[PDB]
Parts: C-alpha cells; sequence; structure tokens
RNA sequence: GAAACUGCGAAUGGCUCAUUAAAUCAGUUAUCGUUUAUUUGAUAGUUCCUUUACUACAUGGUAUAACUGUGGUAAUUCUAGA
RNA sequence: GUGAACAGCCUCUAGUUGAUAGAAUAAUGUAGAUAAGGGAAGUCGGCAAAAUAGAUCCGUAACUUCGGGAUAAGGAUUGGC
RNA sequence: GCAGUCAAGCGUUCAUAGCGACAUUGCUUUUUGAUUCUUCGAUGUCGGCUCUUCCUAUCAUACCGAAGCAGAAUUCGGUAA
RNA sequence: GAAUGUUACCGCAAUAGUAAUUGAACUUAGUACGAGAGGAACAGUUCAUUCGGAUAAUUGGUUUUUGCGGCUGUCUGAUCAGGCAUUGCCGCGAAGCUACCAUCCGCUGGAUUAUGGCUGAACGCCUCUAAGUCAGAAUCCAUGCUAGAACGCGGUGAUUUC
RNA sequence: UGUACAACGGGGUAUUGUAAGCAGUAGAGUAGCCUUGUUGUUACGAUCUGCUGAGAUUAAGCCUUUGUUGUCUGAUUUGU
C-alpha cells in the first residue's frame, strides 16, 4: 500500500506471495504480472511477503509487448481469489488474481482496467476508481 | 455456555465503518443470582 | 421514504413522509398490487387499506410490475411496455429497472387508497377534484347519462364556459360516430 | 441488515454466513454454505437437485392453496363530472330516463 | 424475548434452536460479552470489575445491538426460529 | 392553430476505396425460377341463419397520448403512481 | 467372472484361520491418506510427493545412418438401456 | 582489527564543526602467524537447517548534548543491549 | 507423592519468572524556516507490522459419524438386504480438533541515567555541585500477569466409642 | 429413595437428498396368443412420476423429557 494511498486499509487475508503470477487487467500491452516483492511489508525468518487487495507489490510482466518485460515495475492488487472477510461479516473471493500495472505514485500505465475490481481497492487508489467498470 | 453471533451498527468517528454495521463474535455466560453466605476480613501485616 | 398515496374515488393526491423504520419496515417483501393495512404505518391511516403500485429507488429508477426481486436489473423493453417509451418504429432499448418487491432503498413507494379508514386525511378525503374531460363519442353520451338511441345526443353534449375578459364564451367537443 | 438469499438453493442467508463469490462478467453468486457452493462449482442444475426451492417452484411441490381464490375486489362510485363544465348541471340533467 | 433487539422485536431468547451445544438453556440471566473468553463451555468463571479507568474510544462506545444470532449451533442453521422454520418450510408429514 | 395520436418518410442522398483475383465489373443473356411500397390502368350485387314470433345499419366495443395533477434521480430526447 | 491376459480384484474344489493376550488412544514415531490461496519462493539438487496412464478416433516438429525420432507434442471420446 | 595523546596540515577565512601527517601510548582475541602444554588403547572436521543464551566496539527504535544545525536531510557525541 | 493429629474449604505471599514491538495515513500544514527550490514536529484520529495469550459464533481445512446418497468388479438363485476389494472408489457431510486461512484481548504508578536546570559557596567576582535541590529515557522498582516454598504461613468447617 | 441415576422410548436439533412397497394414459421399444384391432388383448422394458423435503442416521464429548424398565451399604484406612 504505502505511498500515494489516499487512505488507509482493514486488513485483508494475504492471498499471493512472492512469485505468485496474477492476470494484467489492465490495456497497457502486459499479459500477467509476476509478484517481486510486497511494498510495506514486514519481516519474519522464512516468511514469504504475499499481498493482498490493493496492495503495491514490485513486478515483473512475464507475457507481453517486449516493451514492458526484462524490467521491475509497482504494480497494485485488484482481484484476489483467496477468501477474506469484511467487517460486515461477509467471506468473499473472485474468480481470478489480477492487478495493473502503476507508478510510484499510483497512477495508471493504461487507460481502462478489464473486469471487475475489489472495492477496498477503489477506495484505496483514486486513479484505479475512475479506470474501473463494476467495483466489487 | 456458548458463542454467537451479533450485527449492531459501529460509533466510531474517522473509520471506514462509522455508521456501518459490523458483525461481531460474543461469548454468552450462564449467570444466576450468586448468594451471599459469608464474610472475611484481613488485616495488614509485615509479612502481608 | 416518500409515500405517494392516492385516492381515485376523487381524483386527489397527496405526499407523505415517514422516517420511522419500524413504521416503514411493513412495507418490505411485499410486492406491487398486494394491499396493506393501515394501523402500522400511522395513528392516522388506521383503518384504510393500501394498495401498493410502485415508486423509485434513490436513483429514481422505477419499480416495474411483475419482476418479483427487491433489487435492480437491466431488461429489454418494447412498445406497450412500462418504464420505455421507444423513440423510434421497432425500436427495443436496454434499460436498467427496479423490482417490483418493496426495500429500503426505495427514494418513493406509490400507494393507492382501496378502501378508506375511520377518519379523513388531510389533502384527500377532503378535497375533490373533478374529470377533466367527458363524453365524445355518441354513444359514449348515450352511458354516460344512459340514454336509449332515441334521446338525441346534441343536447347532453358537456359545455364548458370560459371568459374572454368581457366575454364568456362556450365550447362544446364534436360528436364522432 | 439484509437478509441475503442462495443463489444456488433459495436458501436465507443471514448476516455473516456462508461466503460470496463474485464470478468472471460480474456475477454475484451468494451461497449459504459449502453444500450449495459444491453442487455450484460442480455445474450442477439447481433445477434438478430436489431439495432446493428452483426445484420445487419447479415441479410444483406444496404451494398448496397459494393458487386458491381471495378477497381482493374494489369498491368506489362517485361523481366528479367533466372540468370546465358547471359540475351543478351534471347530475340535474343527469336524470336517466332507461 | 432475550435475544431480542430493538429493531429484531420477534420474542425469543439467546437460546439458539436446539439450545447451545454442548451446554443447554439459559435460563438465568446471563452477561453477554464481546468476543472470546478464556476457559470452555460448562466451566465456572469469574468476571471481574476493571482495574483502571480506561478511554479509549473503543471503550466508552456505548454499544446498540441490531440483532443477535439465535441458529442452530450444532450444524449449518438456517432459521432463527421453529416459527420461522414453520413458515419457510410448509407443511410436513408430520404436523396436525 | 401549439401539443399529441394517426399516416408517410428516414432503405434516397452524401462519403470513402478497407476488403474483394472467377469475386466484383463489362458487353451479352435468363426468370417456363421469384418478391415488389409506390405511379398508371383494370377489378368486387353473394358476408347472417336449419332460411316466420329475428341479427345495433338511423352505424356496435374500450383503452390511451397530449392534458390535469401527485412524484423519483448528481445526471440523458429517463420516466413512475393517479 | 471381469479383462488383451497365467495381471490386479472376487469366487468353487482343497487347505487354513497358525503368528502372546487385555485396557486405553498422551508426546514423539513407523506405515497409509487429505488440505484453502500461492506454486519450487523450499533444497546442493523437485529429494519425497503430486500429475499422466486403458482403448477408439483425430492430429503429430527439429533432426536422421531413411530403419527412425513416435504413444512425439496436442486433442475429442467411453456408462445403462 | 579497534581506540587514544602531541598538533604540523585539511577545512574560502579558521589546528581540534568534521578530519588529521610525522611521531607515539594502548586495547582486543570471530584474523593470521609463533609455540607444542592437554588429547594418537580416538574429545566425529566444513557449511547449512533448527533453537536458546550471552557480549557491545549500537544498524534500527526512546531521551539527549554538538555542527561549517535556516528548513528538510545528514554527520559527531552521551545514557542505552 | 510418605511424614508434621485426621480431613475439608477458603486464603496470604517469600522467592522465581514476566512482554510487548515497529510503521504509515489523515490532521497539524503546503504551516513554522527559506530568495527560491523545497519543507517539518508536538496534541487529536484511523489503521497497520513484528511478537504474545487465548478462543471456534462465522468462514476455511480434516472424515472410520464408515452418517446419507452415487459407481465399478464379484459373491449370496432373483427381489429386498448385504459380504469382500489392508478404510475398494466418488459427491455432500455433522461433532471434535484446528488456521494472520478464522475471531477476540495484550495494564499504569514511582524512582532514576544522559542531559538541561534551581539555589549556592569554595574563590567578596563567577559557576547545575561541593552541601541541599527541580525536570527527566525503549532503563529500573512497583502495579498487573504466571507459579506457589512439596521442611514458609493465615482463617474456617467437621472431627470416628463396639 | 429425589429436580436422584441409568437403559430405552418420545420431542427438538443436525446430515443426506426423496426409502421399501404399490400404482401409472410416462418410457427408446420388444416380443406371444387369436376373435387380426375403428386405445385388440396379456404380459416384459434402462429410466420417469405419485404417495414422499421422503427414508435413514442423529452423542458416542448435541439439547430436552410428567412415558417404559431398572438401580440405590461392597472394600480399606485415619486421632491432637
Ligand atoms: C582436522 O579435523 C579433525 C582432526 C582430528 C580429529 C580427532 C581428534 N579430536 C580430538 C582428539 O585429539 C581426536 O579425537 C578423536 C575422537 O579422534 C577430528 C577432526
Ligand atoms: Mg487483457
Ligand atoms: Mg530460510
Ligand atoms: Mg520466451
Ligand atoms: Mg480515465
Ligand atoms: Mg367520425
Ligand atoms: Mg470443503
Ligand atoms: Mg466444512
Ligand atoms: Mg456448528
Ligand atoms: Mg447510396
Ligand atoms: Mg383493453
Ligand atoms: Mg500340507
Ligand atoms: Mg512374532
Ligand atoms: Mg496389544
Ligand atoms: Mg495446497
Ligand atoms: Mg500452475
Ligand atoms: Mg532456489
Ligand atoms: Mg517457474
Ligand atoms: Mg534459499
Ligand atoms: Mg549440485
Ligand atoms: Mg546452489
Ligand atoms: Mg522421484
Ligand atoms: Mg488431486
Ligand atoms: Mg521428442
Ligand atoms: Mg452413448
Ligand atoms: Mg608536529
Ligand atoms: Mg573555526
Ligand atoms: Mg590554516
Ligand atoms: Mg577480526
Ligand atoms: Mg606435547
Ligand atoms: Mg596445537
Ligand atoms: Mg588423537
Ligand atoms: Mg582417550
Ligand atoms: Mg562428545
Ligand atoms: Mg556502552
Ligand atoms: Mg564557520
Ligand atoms: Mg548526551
Ligand atoms: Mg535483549
Ligand atoms: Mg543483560
Ligand atoms: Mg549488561
Ligand atoms: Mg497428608
Ligand atoms: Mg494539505
Ligand atoms: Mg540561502
Ligand atoms: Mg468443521
Ligand atoms: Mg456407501
Ligand atoms: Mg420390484
Ligand atoms: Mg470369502
Ligand atoms: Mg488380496
Ligand atoms: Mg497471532
Ligand atoms: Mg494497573
Ligand atoms: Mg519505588
Ligand atoms: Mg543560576
Ligand atoms: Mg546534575
Ligand atoms: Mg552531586
Ligand atoms: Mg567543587
Ligand atoms: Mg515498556
Ligand atoms: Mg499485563
Ligand atoms: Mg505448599
Ligand atoms: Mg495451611
Ligand atoms: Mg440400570
Ligand atoms: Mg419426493
Ligand atoms: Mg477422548
Ligand atoms: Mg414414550
Amino acid at each position: 500500500s504505502g505511498n500515494g494511498a489516499q487512505g488507509t486499509k482493514f486488513r485483508i487475508s494475504l492471498g499471493l506471495p512472492v512469485g505468485a503470477i496474477m492476470n494484467c487487467a489492465d490495456n497497457s500491452g502486459a499479459r500477467n504480472l509476476y509478484i517481486i516483492a510486497v511494498k510495506g511489508s514486514g519481516s519474519r525468518l522464512n516468511r514469504l511477503p504475499a499481498a493482498s487487495l490493493g496492495d503495491m507489490v514490485m513486478a515483473t510482466v512475464k507475457k507481453g509487448k517486449p516493451e514492458l518485460r526484462k524490467k521491475v515495475m509497482p504494480a497494485i492488487v485488484v482481484r484476489q481469489a483467496k477468501s477474506w472477510r469484511r467487517r460486515d461479516g461477509v467471506f468473499l473471493y473472485f474468480e481470478d488474481n489480477a492487478g495493473v500495472i502503476a507508478n510510484p505514485k499510483g497512477e495508471m500505465k493504461g487507460s481502462a482496467i478489464t473486469g471487475p475490481v475489489g472495492k477496498e481497492c477503489a477506495d484505496l487508489w483514486p486513479r484505479v476508481a475512475s479506470n474501473s467498470g463494476v467495483v466489487v | 455456555a456458548g458463542m454467537t453471533t451479533i450485527v449492531r451498527d459501529l460509533d466510531r468517528p474517522g473509520s471506514k465503518f462509522h455508521k456501518r454495521e459490523v458483525v461481531e463474535a460474543v461469548t454468552v455466560v450462564d449467570t444466576p443470582p450468586v448468594v451471599v453466605v459469608g464474610v472475611v476480613g484481613y488485616v495488614e501485616t509485615p509479612r502481608g | 421514504m416518500k409515500l405517494n398515496i392516492s385516492y381515485p374515488v376523487n381524483g386527489s393526491q397527496k405526499t407523505f413522509e415517514i422516517d420511522d423504520e419500524h413504521r416503514i419496515r411493513v412495507f418490505f417483501d411485499k410486492r406491487i398490487g398486494q394491499e396493506v393495512d393501515g394501523e402500522a404505518v400511522g395513528d392516522e391511516f388506521k383503518g384504510y387499506v393500501f394498495k401498493i403500485s410502485g415508486g423509485n429507488d434513490k436513483q429514481g429508477f422505477p419499480m416495474k410490475q411483475g419482476v418479483l426481486l427487491p433489487t435492480r436489473i437491466k431488461l429489454l423493453l418494447t412498445k406497450n411496455v412500462s418504464c420505455y417509451r421507444p423513440r423510434r418504429d421497432g425500436e427495443r432499448k436496454r434499460k436498467s429497472v427496479r423490482g417490483a418487491i418493496v426495500g429500503p432503498d426505495l427514494a418513493v413507494l406509490a400507494l393507492v387508497i382501496v378502501k378508506k379508514g375511520e377518519q379523513e386525511l388531510e389533502g384527500l378525503t377532503d378535497t375533490t377534484v373533478p374529470k377533466r374531460l367527458g363524453p365524445k363519442r355518441a354513444n359514449n353520451i348515450r352511458k354516460f347519462f344512459g340514454l336509449s338511441k332515441e334521446d338525441d345526443v346534441r343536447d347532453f353534449v358537456i359545455r364548458r364556459e370560459v371568459t374572454k375578459g368581457e366575454k364568456t364564451y362556450t365550447k362544446a367537443p364534436k360528436i364522432q360516430r | 441488515m439484509k437478509v441475503e438469499i442462495d443463489s444456488f438453493s433459495g436458501a436465507k442467508i443471514y448476516p455473516g454466513r456462508g461466503t460470496l463469490f463474485v464470478r468472471g462478467d460480474s456475477k454475484i453468486f451468494r451461497f449459504q454454505n459449502s453444500k450449495s457452493a459444491s453442487l455450484f462449482k460442480q455445474r450442477k442444475n439447481p433445477r434438478r437437485i430436489a431439495w432446493t426451492v428452483l426445484f420445487r417452484k419447479h415441479h410444483k411441490k406444496g404451494i398448496t392453496e397459494e393458487v386458491a381464490k381471495k378477497r381482493s375486489r374494489k369498491t368506489v362510485k362517485a361523481q366528479r363530472p367533466i372540468t370546465g363544465a358547471s359540475l351543478d348541471l351534471i347530475k340535474e340533467r343527469r336524470s336517466l330516463k332507461p | 424475548a432475550n435475544g431480542a433487539t430493538s429493531f429484531d422485536r420477534t420474542k425469543k431468547t439467546i437460546t439458539p434452536m436446539g439450545g447451545f451445544v454442548h451446554y443447554g438453556e439459559i435460563k438465568n440471566d446471563f452477561i453477554m460479552v464481546k468476543g472470546c473468553i478464556p476457559g470452555n463451555r460448562k466451566r465456572i468463571v469469574t468476571l471481574r470489575k476493571s482495574l483502571y479507568t480506561n478511554t479509549s474510544r473503543k471503550a466508552l462506545e456505548e454499544v446498540s445491538l441490531k440483532w443477535i444470532d439465535t441458529a442452530s449451533k450444532f450444524g449449518k442453521g438456517r432459521f432463527q426460529t421453529p416459527a420461522e422454520k414453520h413458515a419457510f418450510m410448509g407443511t410436513l408429514k408430520k404436523d396436525l
């Protein structure tokens, strides 16, 4: 989460540890996102960093435009698949994992977002709100 | 005795769940009146 | 939520605001068409019976008889159908709709008095707005008076006075058929 | 506090309870339990599973007197007349003859 | 109407359908405490007045329950009350 | 004579050359292989009922816009109840 | 009997029912299984484990000593009546 | 390997804010040597995994003094394991 | 767990252990400072990390509930109902156990260090220091929390006749 | 020897997903007898439907009970 994050986030079940690959859900040219780090994660001997909804991760693009591969970029997790539980009591989950590639400040490379988006992420990242269709 | 679930609006200016419902776990303990049958008086000593 | 109430006997209408989630709650899970006794909604309405006939949610989308559902959906509508006026022949447009089951999200419920209660309702039972227009087709005159085709209809045609400042003019329809 | 219902089984879902699945398109399917949720994942047809609402609704099970008659037919009759025309000459000319 | 609230109203006591699993019924007064507690069902338990005046906002918040759950705990409970269950199910091969 | 209903028109026009290599197109054929609003010209004594106590023909039915009035939405050539 | 089958699994004939026993089911084991989300990040190393599998049809690359490579790869299908 | 003393020099000016030559006093025992005292009728050898505890010559975190400390950032020092 | 009359109940508290941790956002504030570029903090608020102690309402995992249903092969003449296949296989599966995969909770007083000060001589002046003294830290001692000395202790009950 | 305790039984609660039996103008269809069809007749047919959210199981660490049946002095030891 961290920098450019408008607001705070309540804790939600970590679903994507390092090495998870999530669908790329914008129109940027990227086909998938390989997670290499989670921003603002902590440290425990042997613990893998892991991200959830509306987390900023460092990532690379394993399938996609050549102009987008072989390099690390920031990105933001928008769909999860591992069920988490909101404070309104509900356990909910998506059918896939997906983020969109972003710049440190949280602005998006691509113009649109393809597929639904978690509310807890629209809430966090205004530029992501913008480009969404269906939220949560 | 046991646990169950509760629903209540939460009141906490500043939070993202201000004036929104939450669902919360509660325990229940069975509590019929206790009955008084004695008094004991303690005094202080340098040994406690 | 607002309540748009109509007395179709008098052709009256008045709205009512009700902020009591208890007094409201009587209306939930009730569909369009079902009737509701009155006391629950207010001490005023004791005795009255209300027929639920539609409304709009906050967002303004309308109710639509016979969807069931207490949520919204996006249907495909046609000519001769509620919540759509076709711009063009053979035009069908896909539009959102609110279901016919009442819920807290409704901005306004639409109600129609069926039978009256035990006491008069302010601008409703006490005031009575008239019809606008009268019979125009020959036989319809013959029945809004009951006449037997021998009575001649030219006489019973309705006459609406009107002022030209210092000339009071008088006009009647044009009987057809 | 809305009580929800089971996308598959048609069962009431009281608050915080069961699970919520958000599909590819964005159809939100709500289950009251892993039973519904599994049959669902198994591409099972609710109309063929006999304990479900849809099954019963379909096989006309135990509606019983829900298809019976009732007592709902209005009562009115009142003369307003017709606007602009003197409604005080709309009953003393309305004397009929048949 | 122990288990009823201002908003619920439906007269019913806190005892879940079928009754508290591994305990019984609760026919006395009770203390409902947010969350969970050391010790298990049936064990004696001492409740103690706090040792400090906490200010917290969290402490201080005056709650008011909206609805207490009351469905069975002995499975995936679907109904708050025999009444509800009777409603939803219709008529069965036992009964009247 | 506003509004509105009803009718007719919006399949013409204008624009572009992406596709298309036996396709299009051209000149030449065919419909004894079809549909055709329209324009023009022709074209309709028969409609009922076991066919005397007879069927509205001196002409049969309502249900709707506009409208009046109650409204909803931040928002559109959105529209709901009466 | 199933099945391609002297396979595995069940059965008839024959032959056994031998192998200390009782009560419990703590830790840690040995042997047998399962696990959300992720998917080799573990580790010297995918060790272990998991995945695959029959048959019928369709489809099948580099390269080659032209014999191969080849069940390459990749797919559909299969009960009962 | 780590820390001092003198103070020529560095630092626009200005020895010691921060540094510091030529010299010179030390400490330390995760370096490597020097030794050969113990074990050759045997004290299981590297590294990792796991896990506990200790040291402080403190990287972070608390409270401070100083600056060639405007702010922001940083550097130097104290109490601190 | 023997023995300290027996046995029961309620307690004390010596000594020992001890625990919480770090970050961000909002706001302060585009403020103080600055020519400009830039650009803070205290009070308040919402969350989070790392650790800990519990707990199972919810959700997830586990299945010999061999609980219900389904399937292959065979055996019991068929039917019903079953046996066997080192738990035959499969879907669902209560109960229990259980997961930052789930939820709940993690206390406030004093005394000090460094350091900054008061008064104040030594030394008619001056000095936080000599005497005396104020404020003070993730420190320390308490509070709180766990054990309870099987050779530390208190209060209380009932105390055997063949 | 009583708000006792147990074994059953009953009711709640759960889990599965519609028992056995019988019936049917449901059923791809097939045979057999003639009085050879203006539903010809008698049966067979995977499966389907009704009685039937039925049947089964449900404390072994679920809840509850006005019912049924039963149980209620054996052993050892202790003193200021
Ligand atoms: C160079 O690495 C090594 C050299 C010698 C030894 C053995 C010695 N250790 C102590 C004794 O002298 C002898 O112990 C035994 C048990 O033999 C082990 C490792
Ligand atoms: Mg895409
Ligand atoms: Mg490691
Ligand atoms: Mg490649
Ligand atoms: Mg945009
Ligand atoms: Mg006319
Ligand atoms: Mg499961
Ligand atoms: Mg489960
Ligand atoms: Mg349960
Ligand atoms: Mg054209
Ligand atoms: Mg009509
Ligand atoms: Mg022999
Ligand atoms: Mg042996
Ligand atoms: Mg044994
Ligand atoms: Mg897994
Ligand atoms: Mg994969
Ligand atoms: Mg590796
Ligand atoms: Mg890989
Ligand atoms: Mg490694
Ligand atoms: Mg190797
Ligand atoms: Mg290696
Ligand atoms: Mg292997
Ligand atoms: Mg598997
Ligand atoms: Mg190959
Ligand atoms: Mg077939
Ligand atoms: Mg010198
Ligand atoms: Mg100087
Ligand atoms: Mg100089
Ligand atoms: Mg060294
Ligand atoms: Mg020697
Ligand atoms: Mg040596
Ligand atoms: Mg040796
Ligand atoms: Mg030796
Ligand atoms: Mg040794
Ligand atoms: Mg030190
Ligand atoms: Mg200077
Ligand atoms: Mg200092
Ligand atoms: Mg330490
Ligand atoms: Mg120490
Ligand atoms: Mg120390
Ligand atoms: Mg003793
Ligand atoms: Mg600002
Ligand atoms: Mg300047
Ligand atoms: Mg479970
Ligand atoms: Mg079975
Ligand atoms: Mg049979
Ligand atoms: Mg056998
Ligand atoms: Mg065998
Ligand atoms: Mg924890
Ligand atoms: Mg305290
Ligand atoms: Mg003290
Ligand atoms: Mg002074
Ligand atoms: Mg001092
Ligand atoms: Mg002193
Ligand atoms: Mg002095
Ligand atoms: Mg502390
Ligand atoms: Mg504590
Ligand atoms: Mg003791
Ligand atoms: Mg004692
Ligand atoms: Mg007995
Ligand atoms: Mg049935
Ligand atoms: Mg046990
Ligand atoms: Mg009985």
